[PDB]
């Protein structure tokens, strides 16, 4: 709760996340998600 | 009188995986007394015989905990500080 | 404060193949002041979170030799005092060595 910074926080928390950044990949530049190691399934909402 | 280096061997491949707290004491019965229902928890690398929790996990509603690994199989039990939202401000020890 | 189970799973893990005797505590520095060669032990399936070796070992200490402690290898993983020291040369037999976490 208050572009590029906000989508920037999201990843950080995301790959300190104790369980997401293990199996969800991340990039911005707009961001972007997808697989991350063995996971099968991701959703986004 | 396991070295260091044995233990962690062997704390490595106890890896536990959800908790659940008990109104009473589970150790000698690990099934009954579950008053919450299974919450996710996790386990950084063993050093010097520690295994140390990642997050301090929050459960919703005890004095009482048991431990269970991914296989159904209770790992550890005990009371907790306080008898009574519960929040797990935990690691296991060898020592 | 683990189970039982908890012990009988940690302790399917130890894999201690041999075993060396020491003169100097080896607990410091397990690598030196080695007496007698590697010997192999064997170490039957945990029960109630306890192991012990399945049968008799017997080890040859060479001239002129005292022994104090051991210590196991598959690496180094234990180590431990002999009952009693004991200056031969001859043949030191160790019965059943039992590791436990009660």
């Amino acid at each position: 709760t208050a572009a590029e910074n906000v989508l920037q926080q999201f990843k950080t928390q995301i790959e300190a996340d104790p369980t997401i950044k293990d199996k969800v990949s991340v990039n911005v530049t707009t961001m972007i998600i997808t697989k991350a190691g063995d996971n099968d399934f991701v959703k986004v909402t | 009188t396991l070295t260091i280096d044995g233990k962690n061997k062997i704390l490595a491949t106890l890896t536990p995986t959800t908790i659940i707290l008990h109104n009473v004491d589970p150790t000698a019965d690990p099934t009954a007394n579950k008053v919450t229902q299974p919450v996710a928890i996790y386990f950084s690398e063993p050093d010097n015989g520690l295994i140390a929790s990642e997050d301090t996990v929050n459960i919703t509603v005890v004095s009482h905990y048991s431990l269970w690994d991914a296989n159904d199989k209770c790992v550890a039990t005990g009371a907790l500080s306080k008898p009574q939202i519960y929040v797990i401000s935990v690691s296991v020890d060898l020592n």
